[PDB]
């Protein structure tokens, strides 16, 4: 599974040119060969036994650090540090508050990031939707 | 008992199925594994070998 | 069990009056059951003369506990410090990706550890957050009587700051960015070619591929230090690597523009294999020198082989007073120097040509050696520019009929890379020289042999710089 | 060494997807690289049609490059033996390509797949595809006729090919823990 597509199991030995991609919907290890074939047609389920996440080839992407826990958190951070880029630490300056606001943003991020019980994260996602308004506000 | 523990568990060389299977020293892991489709094995046979060290390229040409 | 009983009696005042050399110290502390490692460690506070490796004066993570009693303005002696420069380069740091990978799991082992304990005993960790949210926590961010897990790779507990690591005050915040680190490193690991990165140049580049900030970056080590300090792990070999990351992190957080990170994608000796070396190194010795040098003007340096007396004031920029070269006074020969630029065939003999066999020289060198091996009484050593380079000479000589003839006269001892075998071999070489029948030793000038050992009359009568 | 694995791997394939007797000529001449041809024939003590077609595979796979082990005859005449000087590299080189080819008989086959796009009139027994159908379609006949047969069409390739390819996928998997893994176990040094 380390270097072969979880779908067709084409080893990097047998296809050295294999290029793995995953989707933000589910972050599935897979070769591009399936990727195109799967979504050259259009929005459908992920080709995983147990994945009925309907997803689309334009949303596809490339992992960097293979840490789907960090990367999602990175994505969560990326999602945050895109809108939660509206965080105020330098814009705040108060060393405790700049620490706190960072801690607050990170706690908001960690809530999304730690993801163990991410519904307060969904509440924070409401707050992130509120942040989508608060980064607007 | 030659083919009772078959699939190379008890391997032996059937010289013919009219000559009591006159055997040799035979023992293996899978040995026969006839479950592989003969046509696929024929297709496996159907792979023709290209030429010399260009084949070391040809496997790299073929994605090997 | 000594540091208890040592603490029982020792730590109110010293053992009576002796300057207890290891010969005296190792025994004397054994009798009263002391591991004097702590005896001196407490005695740090007492002695009026001290002696230790330059590291203990220069290695900031060990040269950290510098106290005014132990330092304030007293007299400084740097003996045989001709090679001080290379010592300052201490701040050396190369990255064994293979060890690094083990760190990743160690980081996960940490990741699991912090998560599992935060499941179980998170209050004191929150109390540690409260031990954090207060500020720098100088009470136990610095004072730990037997605890301190990670050393201070930074200068002797000076180059730090006070503003908290913002969010990272939460270890879960803190743990996360550490993974950002290694993965960034792991990301940086597999550069196709050699790449050299100045810190600042790399600095935003870090933020580029992953928006991390330098201000937390220094805080990692202490933040790590307390983190492991809170969780009493069963091993460090995983975490050595971990702290090294933090050590790296701190270092890369710390310095700039006198220091630089370079990653050769491998060791080119066996090139075209994956073994990249994310080497970040010191470049100027003087920078690490400056602090202790800054402290006291009673600073004194002398080697038996300082030459020339300019580079060190050049290289270290430091402000000397007098540098006098001492002509040894002799009413007699007392020793002999010689220079063999060419052999009997007047063929110039060299090593810069190559690491290889221009068969003229080595065949000429067999003679040179053997005739010397014949003439001298016991005790003779030779040096080689490099180990494997020497290896060539031996191997070819082994093939030639040279070696056996000298085997007739003397005994031969090679130098080994491992210290153990060497250490054994040397004493024997001493024994043969001390004993009647002659012997001979070979080693390398850059080698550990050339650095510590000494050669008297019987032990050394002739040397050779191949 | 891996050389043993090389011979080991040769045994596996010559016993995985080959019959049992295939490995007998392996071990026999694997005992000694330069071996007299009769010795294997003598110890096996079998016919020439029980040896000929087996010799075919040894050179059809080029695994046993039977070197003409010429000897110095005592009578001052021709002397030689078929000593199988194994060409370990070249033997596997085709094999890897051979393996690749059957995977092509699956990598191509992925397009022969699950959901029906084409059509066919059984009455003419002839397949058609989607674009023909819409070209053949009518406002009146919302479904397809067959200009050859004037006959409604039926989908195809839906069940069989999807079902087919998964079978070979396991057959493709059948080589995963086998040779290809051990092939990479050769790729470590590639000697
Ligand atoms: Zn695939
Ligand atoms: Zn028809």
């Amino acid at each position: 599974n380390k270097d072969m597509c979880p779908i067709c199991k084409t080893d990097r030995y047998l296809s050295p040119d294999v290029k793995f991609l995953v989707n933000p919907e589910c972050y599935h290890r897979i070769c591009e060969s399936c990727v195109d074939r799967i979504f050259s047609l259009g929005p459908a389920q992920c080709p995983y036994k147990g994945c009925d996440k309907i997803l689309r080839k334009n949303k596809f992407k490339t992992q960097i650090f293979d840490d789907v826990e960090v990367e999602k958190e990175v994505d969560i951070r990326k999602r945050v540090f895109n809108v939660f880029n509206k965080t105020i630490d330098d814009f705040n300056g108060d060393l405790v508050e700049y620490n706190k606001y960072l801690e607050e943003v990170e706690d908001i991020i960690y809530k999304l990031d730690h993801g163990i019980d991410v519904a307060k994260t969904e509440e924070k996602l409401r707050t992130y939707e509120e942040l989508n308004k608060q980064l607007i506000m | 008992t030659i083919n009772q523990l078959e699939e190379d568990s008890k391997i032996l060389v059937l010289r013919t199925k009219k000559d009591k299977t006159p055997r040799y020293v035979w023992y293996n892991s899978g040995g026969n594994l006839k479950c592989i489709d003969e046509e696929f094995v024929k297709m496996w046979e159907n792979v023709q070998l290209p030429q010399f060290a260009e084949l070391p390229r040809k496997l790299q040409d073929l994605g090997l | 069990e000594y540091h208890e009983n040592l603490y029982n009696i020792e730590v109110e005042d010293y053992l009576p009056k002796g300057v207890f050399s290891f010969e005296k110290l190792l025994k004397y502390c054994e009798e009263k059951t002391l591991c004097p490692y702590f005896i001196v460690r407490r005695m740090i506070s007492l002695c009026n003369i001290i002696i230790y490796s330059y590291h203990y004066l220069l290695d900031p993570k060990i040269a950290e506990r510098v106290s005014n009693e132990v330092s304030k303005d007293s007299i400084v002696i740097f003996d045989e410090a001709h090679n001080i420069d290379n010592v300052c380069i201490s701040l050396s740091l190369d990255l064994t990706t293979d060890a690094l990978r083990r760190a990743t799991r160690g980081a996960n082992a940490l990741d699991e550890r912090i998560s599992e304990v935060r499941k179980v005993d998170s209050q004191k960790l929150q109390d540690e957050y409260e031990k954090l949210v207060q500020g720098l926590h100088s009470a136990d961010i610095l004072t730990d009587q037997e605890e301190p897990f990670v050393e201070t790779p930074v200068l002797p507990q000076d180059l730090l700051t006070e503003a908290i690591p913002g969010n990272i005050r939460r270890a879960e915040h803190f743990v996360s960015f550490l993974k950002r680190l290694i993965e960034y490193l792991k990301t940086r690991m597999k550069v196709l070619h050699v790449i050299s990165e100045t810190p600042k140049s790399f600095l935003q580049h870090l933020k580029q591929l992953t928006f991390i900030e330098r201000k937390p970056l220094r805080f990692c080590s202490e933040r790590l230090s307390l983190l492991v300090r809170t969780l009493e792990v069963t091993e460090v070999e995983d975490f050595t690597a971990l702290k090294d990351i933090a050590t790296f992190a701190t270092l890369i957080s710390t310095y700039e523009e006198g220091f630089l990170l370079i990653i050769e994608p491998y060791e080119i000796e066996n090139a075209a294999v994956p073994n990249p070396i994310m080497r970040f190194t010191c470049l100027d010795a003087s920078i690490a020198i400056k602090p202790v040098f800054e402290r006291f003007s009673s600073v004194i340096i002398t080697s038996g082989t300082i030459s020339p007396l300019d580079m060190y004031p050049r290289m270290l920029n430091f402000k000397t007073v007098l540098q006098k070269s001492y002509a040894m006074t002799l009413a007699k020969k007392s020793f002999l120097p010689m220079i063999i630029t060419k052999g009997s065939d007047q063929v110039a003999i060299s090593s810069r040509f190559e690491i290889r066999n221009d068969p003229s020289i080595v065949r000429n060198y067999g003679s040179m050696l053997v005739e010397f091996a014949k003439i001298t009484p016991d005790g003779m050593v030779v040096f080689f520019p490099s180990y494997l380079y020497m290896e060539s000479i031996v191997s070819m000589w082994q093939t030639m009929g040279i070696l056996d003839e000298v085997w007739k006269h003397k005994l031969i001892l090679v130098e080994t890379p491992d210290a153990q075998e060497t250490s054994l071999a040397l004493e024997t070489y001493r024994k043969a020289c001390s004993n009647g029948r002659g012997a001979i030793l070979l080693s390398v000038a850059r080698g550990k042999v050339s650095e510590g050992i000494d050669f008297d009359h019987q032990y050394g009568r002739t040397v050779l710089m191949i | 060494p891996i050389d043993d694995i090389v011979k080991n791997l040769l045994k596996f394939v010559v016993r995985g997807f080959y019959g049992g007797s295939f490995v007998l000529v392996l071990d026999a001449i694997l005992f000694h690289s330069v071996l007299a041809e009769d010795d294997l024939k003598q110890l096996l003590s079998i016919n020439k049609t029980e040896l000929g077609p087996l010799i075919a595979r040894l050179r059809s796979d080029r695994l046993i490059s039977i070197h003409k082990q010429r000897e110095y005859p005592p009578n001052s005449k021709s002397v030689e033996r078929v000593y199988y000087y194994v060409k370990y590299p070249h033997a596997i080189d085709a094999i890897k390509w051979k393996v690749h080819q059957v995977v092509q008989r699956l990598k191509d086959d992925l397009d022969k797949n699950s959901e029906p796009n084409g059509y066919m009139c059984p009455i003419c027994l002839t397949k058609y595809t989607q674009l023909e159908a819409v070209q053949l379609l009518n406002f009146d006949r919302t479904e397809f006729l067959c200009s050859l047969c004037d006959e409604p069409l039926v989908e195809d390739d839906s069940g069989k090919k999807n079902k087919e390819k998964q079978d070979k996928l396991n057959r493709l998997m059948d080589q995963i823990q086998p040779i290809i893994d051990s092939l990479k176990k050769i790729d470590d040094s590639r000697i």
